[PDB]
């Protein structure tokens, strides 16, 4: 009259989630809708997966971190830096100030660049300023002074 | 055949049970020949067929009209169409029609 | 068949290639035979069923408990692994008991701290996903110094 | 490149004269493609048919035999001397047929069908209409018998229900399972004293000689039990190709 | 191109061309809805070189 | 010794200071006396090994389900 | 921080800042949009812009271009 429940079982009729090997290299979770928390010991990786395509993903061969979407969307964390990769768009916003820098040279391409300051804008060389257009170039103003 | 077999073999004489009689006998049916046993399965089915004037006449195409495919040949349109639940009797047409 | 009381130690031989895709692991018994390579034996576990469940399997020479079905010697089924002074536990146990987790092989870690309230994924290499109140945020730290 | 039905193609050389287009001359084709084979081999296929389905105005003439080919690589090529048994006589009843398979069977370089499979083919000239309609086709079949232990005597009266063998006497691990998707046939009874009153009084007035009205008929329902109801016509003839019967 | 390649019937399925590296493609094929003199197109051109 | 038969009920009393350092567990079973503090017990687990594991332990006042090796108390 | 159908989004109550040793790329195939407060470009070496079809600079005060000598095309 007093049953105890010690644990499930599998068998040839409800099989195992994976095949066992002589080398024995993963183990983890694995559910019913074929969501998985894995780990692998032979390339030190460890993953979390979602059947439409999610994906996390911590390397020890990819020396990094990787964060995988359905939609092609990527961001990456490896030796040689930060990439992020997006199909449709990327934004930045905030509520103070966004402070962009390198110790190096910085480069903004696009099919068109807008610039817009709802108070003073300032640029500035220090070895020289140059300002250029294949077409009309424009500087206007309510007053102009030059030098 | 088991997942972990690659062939099997059945010698002539093996016995198989089909339940029990109208007085309550068991009932033996036993195998005539040697067959050996393996994985292979039938994948998919296809048709073709080919029209002409000279089948009313019951000879070779020579006056062609047209041709015909069916790439589900088991069912009832010859594309996946399923079968009505309550028939009996599901059969289908080797090469199709026009 | 004479049968046997109790549960007893089994000793862990061959992991791979059952005779019959019931995914068992061949186990002897010291007591009974210390030179033979002995018998298949199931194994019940924390979650199973079809494609479904926790997989998790020792290696040759873990030492686990066996119990038997009706108490007949010819089906034995394993009901955990145990740690020993030969083998030890991946942690020491204190008073407070502030750390679980799990512990692999190649000493990759996914460990809960309820002292701080820290949640941390950890590979050899130096890559760390950390989840923390004390830090009030999210941290992702690379093995290069990316951060 | 030629564009070839069910959306294969193949590669041209114009340096050999081919084509201009995929060439097709036969009244029918079956194409059957196969899943998991390792050649050389032998294949039992079990053909279900519908038995009444088929044409009855003139039998099938013999240059209109059946035809079997194998492809390799784009290439047909003829299975006609590896055929042991056909049981089916030709897709008109139901039965196995036994094929053996050789080893050049090839799935390289197969661009008309599906590469993942491998193929056969089943072909027939003329005069489609006198193939039989299909129910399955199957492999891994056999065929057994039933034998007697002390039965009912009533049980070779009826057919076996489909579904009822599933069970080995003495059973055995590799096997997974067993089928039976049919009804059986072929059984018959023992006489009992009544039928066998009505057998010898017809015998002793026909003689065993069929010449008059009544002796074609009763030889006939004694010998093939699964007539219902038979009728003979007098001085009548039948004409096979116009289906009209001469009073 | 033929690692991205487009079917000819969007509810159908092909296997795809095999070319070494995208080349724009023409294909001509037969009209079913066209009969001359009771008689199909493929009648005239079944034994074409 | 006189034998024990089934599974029995125990409660958790200490977690730390084995004398040997063998990892095991201080419990008492209440039928056989809830005065003392019972002996030390070993504990089955999902997965174990050499610095290898699943490390979760109960805390003192936990009831847990106990077996016997060979019957022995 | 959110990746989604839309493509990746950042938003912070406070600031966000960005950091290299090497060099910093912002590329766009569509229009580039920066906005604030106040704009501040500054470069230690040579600073350059360029328009392909047309190159703009204005105010709605006054406009200022000053250096040690000015050179106009």
């Amino acid at each position: 009259r007093d049953p105890v429940v010690l644990g499930m079982l599998n068998s040839s009729a409800k099989p195992a989630p994976l095949r066992a090997t002589a080398e024995n290299h993963r183990k983890g979770f694995f559910t019913r809708s074929q969501m998985q928390l894995t780990f692998d010991d032979d390339k030190k990786i460890i993953t979390l997966q979602t059947p439409g395509g999610n994906k996390v993903t911590i390397s020890d061969e990819d020396k990094g971190i990787t964060l995988t979407d359905q939609n092609g969307n990527t961001f990456a964390m490896s030796d040689r830096g930060i990439a992020m990769n997006s199909p449709k768009d990327i934004t930045l916003e905030a509520t103070g100030k966004l402070t962009l820098k390198a110790t190096q040279d910085v480069s903004i391409e696009g099919l068109n660049v807008n610039i817009a300051a709802n108070a003073q804008f300032k640029a500035q060389g220090n070895a020289g300023a140059e300002v250029s257009s294949s077409a009309i170039a424009v500087l206007k103003g309510s007053l102009v002074m030059i030098n | 055949l088991a997942k972990s077999q690659r062939e099997y073999k059945l010698t002539a004489g093996t016995s198989f049970k089909a339940g029990k009689d109208a007085t309550g006998v068991d009932l033996f049916y036993q195998l005539d020949a040697e067959t050996v046993i393996h994985k292979a399965q039938i994948a998919s089915l296809k048709g073709l067929f080919l029209d002409s004037q000279e089948r009313k006449t019951a000879a070779v195409p020579q006056n062609l009209t047209g041709l015909y495919a069916s790439p589900v040949a088991n069912s009832v349109d010859g594309k996946g169409g399923a079968f009505p639940q309550e028939q009996i009797v599901k059969t289908w047409l080797p090469f199709g029609n026009e | 068949l004479p049968g046997v009381n109790g549960l007893q130690i089994g000793v862990v031989v061959q992991l791979q290639d059952d005779p019959n895709g019931e995914d068992r692991i061949l186990v002897k018994v010291p007591i009974i035979d210390a030179q033979a390579e002995g018998i298949w034996a199931r194994i019940a576990t924390l979650d199973a069923g079809n494609n479904r469940g926790s997989f998790f399997r020792p290696e040759v020479g873990d030492e686990v408990i066996l119990g038997f079905l009706n108490d007949d010697p010819r089906d034995p089924v394993v009901l955990g692994m145990l740690n020993s002074s030969a083998k030890p536990a991946p942690l020491r146990a204190t008073a407070e008991n502030h750390r679980k987790g799990f512990f692999t092989r190649s000493q990759m870690q996914l460990t809960f701290d309820d002292d701080k309230k820290i949640i941390t994924l950890q590979t050899p290499g130096g890559n760390k996903v950390t989840i923390s109140d004390e830090d009030k945020g999210i941290t992702l730290t690379d093995q290069n110094g990316n951060t | 490149f030629h564009l070839h039905p069910f959306g294969g193609f193949a590669k041209v050389n114009l340096a050999v004269n081919p084509p201009l287009l995929p060439y097709f001359n036969q009244e029918g084709e079956l194409f059957i493609g196969l899943q998991n084979l390792d050649p050389p081999t032998a294949l039992p296929l079990l053909f279900q048919v519908a038995e009444e389905t088929a044409d009855i105005s003139l039998r099938r003439q013999e240059e209109y035999k059946l035809q079997w080919y194998y492809l390799k690589d784009n290439a047909w090529e003829s299975l006609g001397d590896r055929i042991v048994n056909d049981a089916s006589n030709g897709l008109v009843t139901s039965g196995i047929i036994n094929l053996g398979i050789p080893a050049d069977i090839s799935r390289n370089q197969t661009t008309i069908l599906d590469p993942n499979f491998h193929w056969l083919k089943v072909t027939i000239p003329a005069r489609s209409r006198t193939v039989c309609e299909i129910i399955g086709v199957h492999t891994q079949a056999a065929r057994v018998t039933f034998k007697d232990a002390g039965n009912d005597p009533n049980h070779l009266g009826s057919p076996l229900a489909g579904g009822t063998i599933s069970k080995l006497a003495v059973p055995q691990p590799e096997v997974k399972k067993i089928a039976q998707p049919y009804t059986s046939f072929g059984g018959r009874v023992k006489e009992q004293p009544e039928n066998f009153y009505i057998r010898i009084s017809e015998r002793l007035r026909h003689k065993g000689r069929a010449v008059a009205i009544f002796d074609y008929e009763r030889l006939v329902l004694e010998k093939f039990p699964q007539i219902y109801k038979v009728r003979c016509i007098n001085h009548g003839q039948f004409d096979d190709a116009q289906e009209q019967l001469y009073e | 191109r033929p690692d991205a390649p487009i079917p000819y019937d969007p509810k159908e399925l092909n296997l795809p061309l095999q070319l070494e590296r995208p080349i724009p493609v023409a294909r001509l094929e037969l009209n079913h809805q066209l009969l001359v003199n009771e008689r199909s197109p493929y009648h005239y051109f079944r034994d074409a070189q």
